[PDB]
């Protein structure tokens, strides 16, 4: 869970 | 309301500090952040409010409540998941 | 949102929209397994409303969303809806999210979790930008 495969950018 | 999905960064602040916007409606089993410039809205509740935690993103609280106006001023309040998350566990076990 | 900005398509994949029969969207959720949505017990949840998963631009009739019907609402019975407190609902979805590179669960918390006063953390929506 929490790491998604496509990771955000802030 | 936009069409593709938001997001914002924002600091968590304490209970204690967070009363002294909104008093004595702040409960225990609520989280305010905000009050950074950005703000929660109508159409966002429901939604996380998520802090990276040993490397994974964890699900800290849910957008509750806050400004009838939206104001990036104001700290918003959201449903406190760590005082929520034993019902969790509970209903998933049961269900 | 106010003052956010756009996110990378798929980067929240636990990222739900709640929208009613009429294709209106009302609230937002996260999975948290394939099989449940933990969302706000403010929005009023029924089980003729749809959870939307998968999806980025609720304008594009491209994407690939999966389109999830509600079992059961559970309201934790202890929300006090005069005061907003315990402002939770938990949805059993009827029909079992496919887990994929846009779609997966958020970690929940233990409850001796600690999360700082001062710590940046994240929220994401299809709010309101604009009041």
């Amino acid at each position: 869970c929490g790491v998604p495969a496509i990771q955000p950018v802030l | 309301t936009p069409d593709r999905l938001q997001q914002a960064s924002l600091p968590l602040l304490s209970n204690t500090n967070c009363k002294k916007y909104w008093g004595t409606k702040i409960k225990d089993a609520m989280i305010c952040a905000g009050a950074s410039g950005v703000s929660s809205c109508m159409g966002d509740s429901g939604g996380p409010l998520v802090c990276k935690k040993n490397g994974a993103w964890t699900l800290v609280g849910i957008v509750s409540w806050g400004s009838s106006t939206c104001s990036t001023s104001t700290p918003g309040v959201y449903a406190r998941v760590t005082a929520l998350v034993n019902w969790v566990q509970q209903t998933l076990a049961a269900n | 949102i106010v003052n956010g900005e756009e996110a990378v398509p798929g980067s929240w994949p636990w990222q739900v929209s709640l929208q009613d029969k009429t294709g209106f969207h009302f609230c937002g959720g996260s999975l948290i397994n394939e099989n449940w949505v933990v969302t706000a017990a403010h929005c009023g949840v029924t089980t003729s409303d749809v959870v939307v998963a998968g999806e980025f631009d609720q304008g594009s009739s491209s994407e690939k969303i999966q389109k999830l019907k509600i079992a059961k609402v559970f309201k934790n019975s202890k929300y006090n809806s005069l005061t907003i407190n315990n402002d939770i609902t938990l949805l059993k979805l009827s029909t079992a999210a496919s887990f994929s590179q846009t779609v997966s669960a958020v970690c929940l918390p233990s409850a001796s979790d600690d999360f700082a006063a001062g710590t940046t953390c994240v929220t994401t929506g299809w709010g309101l930008t604009r009041y």
